């Protein structure tokens, strides 16, 4: 399966104007200024599919995702961000040309997650992510300054990825 | 355990070895063993003419070309659905963004990529291009096409006052 | 000293406003000390539009920006003869590497400046190009012109096979 | 006064056929594929002007910047750099329209300078250097890697930057 578009709401730079991202099926480019708003978009993935730790997605607390206040608009009540899949090759275990993934976060921390419109548990996500071959041992995500990581490391360290690999 | 281990490391630095080829024609790169696993993993790579060094002695751009040949051979040991790239061609230049760019837009047949990149060679390769702005601290988006994208680029670098 | 400190932190900060203001027109940038000397220097920059923050919270592009308008400042308290600058346009898009270049096309009139870098909108900006290519090991160096320099970057982005 | 041009013999990845690189008064913009030899350049300055580490240069031993034999050439008996200054202005403190400064270190780790001709010390050099404004207190010099340094630094790393300021 596939990403078709990413819908945020109130997500880090993006307002409360629900904004609405097409990806094409193959290779698309997010280009822009310094500092617009372009990791953002990548952090909203790592959110909607089980942001574990708010570090990753530079941010001190899990609240500090939600968009704060502006020049002329004030601060989201919460941060929302819903991805749609395309599942024809049926790369999950359901039986639906589209499946959505939906997070929500609170200023308490609270998060609640959907799964084509029904509640959901992380782990069910999860559980739906790994079943499609989306997982965080997939090393499919690349970070702003990841590269540059993988060169730091010392020839242990690096002998300890292939550990986990296996 | 180093039974499979070293059917994995079989099967990853097969991969390093031939995605770095093709990055870096003419030249090679395995991923030898300090202990054929008591000591750690090393990378040794030859471009086209130069002496054989470990990662660790090549110079920045080729180390970050090294490196993501490496990266690039975890993906294809474990493919995934989609892949999300943060600038991943900081250091490269416009020969080498173009051979990374050739290599994502032939995989780009199979498996889905999102690459976020300052450089024009890596975004003029893609199908599709989202354009990131920001207005009084808010992101926008909007999907520029492959001409509207080289007319900003060109104008930027026109000389104004 | 901290009567001195005093009159070179002004001499220094002063610098890093008015060179940010001009890095990023509409924006501003200050160097607020923590305890006015028995903690440290903070940095606060704000662009236009956005809210004020300090450094470390500022995306990679804007640290890279925010941090060569400090490095620029230290500089300009105390004149070099000349400059010798790798890479300082690594994380900087398309615009900025542009506002950088065009500062130190300026500041070139008064003191020499050498200045490495893999973009095209960098070299593009200079008096004189100097190519540099290897063959079997060897380092090599050409006076390219601006034409030949260009010619050779659209050969690559042309779609060969 | 400015760098007329540089004269690289022998010196990292500069062969035994010496190498001569001329530079505009203004602005130098020197470009190469990766791994070229580009950054050598900068280091060829560093270490003709009283190169102090060899680590800022990036060899294990200060020997290690002597060209290591290739495929159709031996490896040099010694490395050696010449930067040409233009002395119109009067920057350092001699009589002559043209300075020049040579180093060259044996496989020994021996260093010997040149000034003009004459032979020289490095504390010699130093002084003629600090007259013209030249020196590693200028922070003329950002090396591949320095922004992503001044970037790392802490508040504190930073304000006892400008304590060697003052
Ligand atoms: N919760 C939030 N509310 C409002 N703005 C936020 C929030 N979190 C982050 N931002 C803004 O996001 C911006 C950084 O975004 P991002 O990292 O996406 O930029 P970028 O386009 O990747 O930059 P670069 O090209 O320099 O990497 C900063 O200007 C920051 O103020
Ligand atoms: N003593 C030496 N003898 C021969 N070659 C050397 C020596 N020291 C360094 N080199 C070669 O110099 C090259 C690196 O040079 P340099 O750092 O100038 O490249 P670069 O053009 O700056 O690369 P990048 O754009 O990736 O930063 C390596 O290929 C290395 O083998
Ligand atoms: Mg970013
Ligand atoms: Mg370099």
């Amino acid at each position: 399966p596939y990403i078709e578009k990413l819908e945020l709401k109130g997500f880090k730079s993006y307002g409360n104007k629900k904004v609405v991202i097409p990806f094409s099926k193959g290779f698309t480019a997010i280009v822009g200024a310094n500092g617009s708003g372009k990791s953002n978009i990548g952090d909203a993935i790592l959110f909607v599919l089980g942001g574990l730790s708010a570090k990753a997605m530079r941010a001190s607390r899990i609240s500090d995702l939600i968009f704060a206040g502006s020049k002329n608009e004030p601060p989201a009540k919460y941060a929302e961000v819903a991805i749609y899949f395309n599942n024809e090759d049926r790369g999950f275990p359901i039986d639906e040309d589209e499946v959505v993934i939906r997070r929500r976060v609170y200023p308490d921390g609270r998060s609640s997650y959907w799964l084509n419109g029904r509640r959901a548990t992380r782990s069910e996500i999860l559980d739906i992510l790994t079943a499609a071959m989306i997982s965080p041992d997939g090393y499919n995500i690349v970070l702003q300054g990841d590269i540059t990581k993988f060169i730091k490391m010392s020839p242990l360290e690096r002998r300890l990825l292939i550990d986990d690999i296996s | 355990k180093k039974n499979v281990f070293m059917r994995t490391f079989e099967a990853i630095s097969r991969n390093f070895s031939e995605i770095f080829a093709k990055l870096s024609p003419g030249g090679s790169a395995r991923l030898i063993l300090e202990n054929p696993f008591s000591g750690g993993l090393e990378i040794e790579a030859k471009p086209a003419g130069k002496d054989v060094k470990r990662i660790e002695a090549m110079s920045g751009g080729e180390k970050a070309l090294t490196a993501l040949a490496f990266v690039f051979a975890i993906q294809k040991f474990k493919p995934a659905p989609f892949y999300l790239f943060d600038q991943i061609d900081a250091h490269l230049d416009d020969a080498n963004v173009k051979r990374v760019a050739d290599l994502i837009k032939e995989s780009s047949k199979e498996s889905q990529f999102i690459v976020i990149t300052l450089r024009d060679v890596m975004m003029a390769n893609a199908d599709k291009i989202i354009g990131v702005s920001m207005r009084d601290g808010v992101s926008k988006v909007v999907s520029l096409s492959l001409e509207k994208a080289m007319k900003i680029l060109e104008e930027i670098r026109k000389k104004q006052g």
